[PDB]
């Protein structure tokens, strides 16, 4: 699992 | 031995007159042997890299650079997750910390990322993150 790419 | 925290506080200690390569090495070593190792190590560097104290950030970056150079496949996994890439982006992006961050620290991070898009194509998320900094114009 991993968070999404920051914006 | 000393825990990862103790190792990182010494490797990135603002009082070091010179790089504590000893303690540094010990860091890359210990983190790559504990199941909880990489994720922990990764979370600690993120905080260190964002310190307002430049010398503390510069050393942290050096540590990150170093551990990434060893055959530490586990370290590359953590560093490769956006869970860590976002923290580096907050440091170079104007939309977050980029403004109050020293030119020195930001340029180092950008170079670190590039070098990984080169010697670590296997890691797409890194290239992905790097690419975004390009569009935003961060990557001059």
């Amino acid at each position: 699992d991993d968070i999404s790419l920051l914006k | 031995p000393e825990t990862l925290e103790a190792r990182i506080n010494r490797a990135t200690n603002p009082l070091n007159k010179e790089l504590d390569w000893a303690s540094i090495n010990g860091f890359c070593e210990q983190l790559n042997e504990d199941f909880e190792g990489p994720p922990l190590a990764t979370r600690l560097l993120a905080h260190k890299i964002q310190s307002p104290q430049e010398w503390e950030a510069i050393q942290a970056l050096t540590v990150l650079e170093t551990c990434m150079k060893s055959c530490g496949k586990r370290f590359h996994d953590e560093v490769g997750k956006f869970r860590f890439l976002n923290e580096l982006i907050k440091v170079v992006s104007p939309k977050y910390l980029g403004s109050r961050t020293s030119e020195k620290v930001k340029n180092k991070i950008l170079e670190l990322l590039y070098s990984w898009t080169v010697g670590l194509p296997e890691e797409v998320k890194i290239a992905e993150a790097y690419q975004m900094l390009k569009k935003q114009g961060i990557v001059k």
